[PDB]
Protein backbone atom coordinates (compact mmCIF):
# COMPACT_ATOMS: atom_id res chain seq x y z
CA UNK A 1 0.00 0.00 0.00
CA UNK A 2 1.82 1.06 2.13
CA UNK A 3 3.43 3.69 2.78
CA UNK A 4 5.28 6.08 4.14
CA UNK A 5 3.07 5.96 7.33
CA UNK A 6 3.75 8.34 9.67
CA UNK A 7 1.29 7.16 12.40
CA UNK A 8 -0.33 7.98 14.97
CA UNK A 9 -0.57 9.50 18.68
CA UNK A 10 -2.70 6.98 18.94
CA UNK A 11 -3.05 4.14 17.77
CA UNK A 12 -3.33 0.96 17.54
CA UNK A 13 -6.07 -0.77 15.62
CA UNK A 14 -5.57 -2.35 13.46
CA UNK B 1 1.80 34.40 17.57
CA UNK B 2 -1.55 33.81 18.01
CA UNK B 3 -3.28 30.08 18.21
CA UNK B 4 -1.95 27.47 15.03
CA UNK B 5 -2.42 29.96 12.77
CA UNK B 6 1.26 31.20 14.63
CA UNK B 7 1.69 29.34 17.65
CA UNK B 8 5.46 29.29 18.48
CA UNK B 9 5.86 25.66 17.35
CA UNK B 10 3.08 25.55 14.60
CA UNK B 11 5.22 25.79 11.23
CA UNK B 12 2.68 24.90 8.74
CA UNK B 13 2.59 22.93 5.71
CA UNK B 14 6.59 21.96 5.95
CA UNK B 15 8.79 19.17 3.95
CA UNK B 16 10.91 16.41 5.09
CA UNK B 17 14.10 18.13 4.46
CA UNK B 18 12.48 21.34 5.91
CA UNK B 19 11.06 19.80 8.95
CA UNK B 20 14.17 17.85 9.62
CA UNK B 21 16.36 20.33 8.97
CA UNK B 22 14.88 22.24 12.15
CA UNK B 23 16.01 19.49 14.61
CA UNK B 24 19.15 20.84 15.38
CA UNK B 25 19.47 19.11 18.64
CA UNK B 26 18.10 15.84 20.08
CA UNK B 27 14.41 17.25 21.39
CA UNK B 28 13.43 20.43 19.38
CA UNK B 29 10.39 19.36 17.80
CA UNK B 30 7.44 21.29 15.93
CA UNK B 31 4.28 20.60 13.85
CA UNK B 32 3.26 20.53 10.60
CA UNK B 33 0.66 19.90 8.00
CA UNK B 34 0.93 16.54 5.88
CA UNK B 35 1.43 17.60 2.81
CA UNK B 36 0.47 13.93 1.07
CA UNK B 37 -2.47 14.14 3.34
CA UNK B 38 -4.47 17.14 3.35
CA UNK B 39 -6.15 17.44 6.72
CA UNK B 40 -3.51 15.85 8.85
CA UNK B 41 -1.29 17.19 11.24
CA UNK B 42 2.45 15.68 12.26
CA UNK B 43 5.15 16.01 14.56
CA UNK B 44 8.81 15.95 13.72
CA UNK B 45 10.62 16.35 16.65
CA UNK B 46 14.16 14.38 17.64
CA UNK B 47 14.54 12.21 20.33
CA UNK B 48 18.65 10.84 20.22
CA UNK B 49 19.47 11.49 16.25
CA UNK B 50 16.31 9.74 15.34
CA UNK B 51 13.74 12.25 14.22
CA UNK B 52 10.38 11.02 14.85
CA UNK B 53 7.00 12.24 12.36
CA UNK B 54 3.81 11.40 14.28
CA UNK B 55 0.39 12.20 13.13
CA UNK B 56 -1.27 14.30 15.56
CA UNK B 57 -4.77 13.43 14.33
CA UNK B 58 -6.11 9.81 14.10
CA UNK B 59 -7.48 8.34 10.92
CA UNK B 60 -10.71 9.30 12.18
CA UNK B 61 -9.72 13.03 13.34
CA UNK B 62 -9.06 12.29 16.98
CA UNK B 63 -5.92 13.25 19.10
CA UNK B 64 -4.78 11.08 21.87
CA UNK B 65 -1.83 8.82 23.02
CA UNK B 66 -1.64 5.78 24.64
CA UNK B 67 -4.40 6.27 26.88
CA UNK B 68 -5.80 10.45 26.52
CA UNK B 69 -6.67 13.07 24.50
CA UNK B 70 -6.59 16.13 23.60
CA UNK B 71 -9.48 18.62 22.99
CA UNK B 72 -6.92 20.44 20.73
CA UNK B 73 -3.69 20.03 19.14
CA UNK B 74 -2.42 23.04 20.61
CA UNK B 75 -3.64 21.25 23.91
CA UNK B 76 -1.11 18.38 22.79
CA UNK B 77 1.84 20.22 22.39
CA UNK B 78 0.74 22.26 25.85
CA UNK B 79 0.33 18.84 27.48
CA UNK B 80 3.51 17.33 26.94
CA UNK B 81 5.51 20.25 27.60
CA UNK B 82 3.39 20.81 30.80
CA UNK B 83 5.71 17.48 32.12
CA UNK B 84 8.18 16.76 29.40
CA UNK B 85 6.27 13.50 29.29
CA UNK B 86 6.12 11.81 26.24
CA UNK B 87 3.57 11.41 22.94
CA UNK B 88 4.19 7.73 22.27
CA UNK B 89 1.94 6.32 19.18
CA UNK B 90 3.44 2.97 17.97
CA UNK B 91 6.58 2.09 19.93
CA UNK B 92 8.12 5.45 19.61
CA UNK B 93 8.17 7.82 22.70
CA UNK B 94 8.51 11.25 20.90
CA UNK B 95 9.70 13.63 24.16
CA UNK B 96 9.23 17.34 23.55
CA UNK B 97 12.10 19.68 25.36
CA UNK B 98 12.29 22.89 22.75
CA UNK B 99 9.82 23.94 20.53
CA UNK B 100 11.49 25.63 17.35
CA UNK B 101 9.84 28.63 15.99
CA UNK B 102 7.63 30.08 12.97
CA UNK B 103 4.46 31.95 13.77
CA UNK B 104 3.91 33.10 10.10
CA UNK B 105 2.43 30.28 8.05
CA UNK B 106 -0.98 28.36 8.91
CA UNK B 107 -3.08 30.17 6.69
Amino acid sequence: GHDGLYQGLSTATK
Amino acid sequence: AEQLRGEPWFHGKLSRREAEALLQLNGDFLVRESTTTPGQYVLTGSQSGQPKHLLLVDPEGVVRTKDHRFESVSHLISYHMDNHLPIISAGSELCLQQPVERKLLEH
